[PDB]
């Protein structure tokens, strides 16, 4: 019927003066366009079919010519920057928005997956999708008492555009924006959905993704408490946005950093800091090293829960960007902690690990480990047992790199190595 | 010291199928 047209005989449909003629072959159009291999996306573009398509969102006493047109653009809208830019060309945005109060619920579901395409191009598309007027049309689809009415696709492709809203910086969404939207973003973040959980909470991680103000935002609706026990949910897909999201809210004052402590997100850590996927566990170390580069009390609460092990098994073993953010987190604590912190991590075997990452190709990680090894010389030094620490670099192997790096391509690298040698080492 | 930052394989953008 509809299966398998040329975009040759969807164009003399289309050009038709006969909606249901019109109506067969934007049919096939979709048909094409939702095919799993190599749709002709460009060529329909080429064959001028988007001002059509975006005339048939405007034809109320054919809700089926819509549905297809609106299924048809949103999967132009899927392609290429270049190919979004078409249909947003063609002025499907202001004809998506007016859809989203449509009768029909899978026809404003369409327009919803529409507007979170475009959006999702990037900032300036989310801006223009924002500027029309989109946010309050999407959130009265959501104003209902319970969430759990909605259709599940339904509120998976609502969850999703609304994600896309929130998503991408230079620049981030306006904040009138941002805040018109949390309240329901909150609400998404506490359903029962495993999808709708996890696109609230990749909204949430991009919102956090910026300035202390933008966290505060966030922060103030109360979200963390949910983001930690998302923090340990068994769906991979939700921990890491949840854990995206804690990380950024780290990276802001030490009070939203403390916000993230009295949730309990530290008693995840040890799962996160073992966990079998890399990004989990690389992500888990960035956020460790941002919390020990706060205050002493919250480096002590990092000991309190047992982390510093972790930290040390990381340094141990693990893939290199994990084992650099590790250093990181070593060096920061080292930084920050009392002389105290500082020889509970030497207890806890932090020199062996760590001198056996200065033999490594990378400049970076080399200059924050001789930080830290410096930090805690000096706090060795206050404690007078300096010349034990040199032995115990010595006896791992550890001052033979320090001497090599003396012999390093790097400034600082090299002058680094030569003052530990020569202040502790001598 | 603070550091900061249904076809599928599909994140971005989402084409129906």
């Amino acid at each position: 019927g509809t299966v398998n047209w040329s975009v040759e005989d969807i164009v003399k449909g289309i050009n038709s003066n006969n909606l249901e003629s019109q109506l067969q072959a934007t049919q096939a159009a979709r048909k094409l366009l939702s095919r799993e291999k190599q749709p002709p996306i460009d060529n329909i573009i080429r064959a001028g079919l988007i001002p059509k398509f975006v005339s048939f969102l405007g034809k109320t006493d054919c809700s089926p010519i819509q549905f297809e047109s609106a299924w048809a653009l949103t999967n132009i809208a899927s392609g290429t920057s270049e190919q979004t830019k078409a249909v947003v060309d063609g002025g499907a945005i202001p004809a998506f928005i007016s859809l989203l109060a449509s009768p029909h619920a899978h026809i404003s579901e369409q327009a919803v997956w529409a507007l979170g395409n475009i959006a999702g191009d990037g900032s300036a598309f989310r801006d223009l999708v924002i500027k029309h007027g989109a946010i309050d049309p999407l959130l009265a689809l959501l104003a209902v008492p319970d969430l759990s009415t909605l259709a599940c696709g339904y509120l998976r492709n609502l969850t999703w555009t609304l994600s896309n809203l929130c998503r991408n910086k230079n620049p981030a969404p306006p904040l009138d924006a941002v805040e018109q939207i949390l309240p329901t973003l909150v609400r998404l973040l506490h359903h029962n959905d495993p999808e709708v959980l996890a696109d609230s909470c990749w909204a949430i991680s991009y919102l956090t993704d910026g300035p202390n103000e933008r966290i505060e935002m966030v922060v103030k609706k109360g979200v963390v408490p949910q983001l930690v026990k998302l923090l340990g949910a068994t769906e991979l897909p939700i921990v890491t946005p949840a854990l995206r999201a804690i990380g950024n809210i780290v990276t802001g004052t030490d009070e939203q950093t403390q916000k993230v402590i009295d949730a309990g997100a530290l008693a995840v850590f040890p799962s996160l800091l073992t966990n079998p996927k890399t990004n989990i566990q690389k992500e888990a170390t960035w956020t460790m090293s941002n919390i020990t580069a706060g205050r002493q009390d919250q480096i002590q609460q990092v000991v309190n829960h047992g982390l510093v092990p972790f930290l040390v098994g990381v340094l141990s073993k693990a893939d290199f960007k994990t084992q650099k953010e590790a250093a990181w987190a070593i060096t920061n604590y080292t930084s920050g902690g009392t002389v105290e912190q500082i020889v509970y991590l030497v207890h806890c075997g932090i020199i062996e690990p760590l001198m056996n990452l200065l033999s490594a190709k990378d400049t970076k990680i080399i200059q924050v480990i001789l930080d830290a090894i410096s930090n805690i010389f000096q706090a060795a030094e206050k404690l007078g047992e300096t010349e034990k620490l040199s032995i115990m670099i010595e006896e791992c192997g550890g001052l033979d790199k320090i001497e090599a790096l003396q012999r390093h391509e790097n400034e600082s690298v090299y002058k680094a190595s030569l003052n530990l040698i020569e202040k502790y080492f001598s | 010291l603070k550091r900061k930052r249904d076809k599928e394989e599909v994140q971005r953008k989402r084409r129906k199928a």
